[PDB]
């Protein structure tokens, strides 16, 4: 069986870098590339700007939107530990765009 | 943008 | 004297992370955080979807916009080498967007 | 954003 898991826009993967983290790119991206765009996850929320409180009952819930971070995915482990919702997806892609500008 | 960046600075 | 350089948006830094690096975020940010985004630069254009040339004649001249990070910008030792034109910084951030989707 | 992942296609 040669398929593996290539990550895609909303997973929530186990990563050595920036422990949980929401993927941004899109499967295309990082299934020819070995990198994708990912968000890290911090336990509290605190009302920051750019931190978005997913649903759920993590420990690590609350994603910081401003620290996304190209990473090398298979090197950094990932792994697939499930999914965010759509509109907290929508809501992180958002604050990103407002930190380019 | 203008009301977010509003939003920061008195966050902060 | 207290006051030191903090990085703005256009800047080229020599940063010991992802050595050239184009910063993305603004001062407002940058000055509170500690942290800012920035792309590295590499030294090969090959017409790379992502990949924005930086006029001049730097060895690392091509930013790889597809690579952005946000960076501790006074623990990497972000020092500032000088500027990128207004229209490749443009581009990079065009390219960003459409890699978050 | 149609064009441009067409492009990323067709380079790889
Ligand atoms: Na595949
Ligand atoms: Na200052």
């Amino acid at each position: 069986m040669v398929s593996r898991y290539v990550p895609d826009m909303g997973d929530l993967i186990w990563v050595d870098f920036d422990r949980p983290a929401v993927v941004l790119s899109p499967f295309m991206y990082n299934n020819k590339t070995g990198m994708c765009l990912c968000v890290p996850c911090t336990t509290q929320s605190k009302g920051y700007p750019f931190e978005v409180v997913l649903s759920g009952q993590e420990r690590d819930g609350v994603a910081l939107a401003d620290q996304v971070k190209s990473i090398a995915w298979r090197a950094r482990g990932a792994t697939k530990k499930g999914t965010v919702a759509p509109e907290e997806l929508q809501l992180i892609k958002a604050k990103i765009n407002v930190l380019i500008g | 943008s203008h009301l977010f960046w509003a939003q920061f600075d008195e966050y902060f």
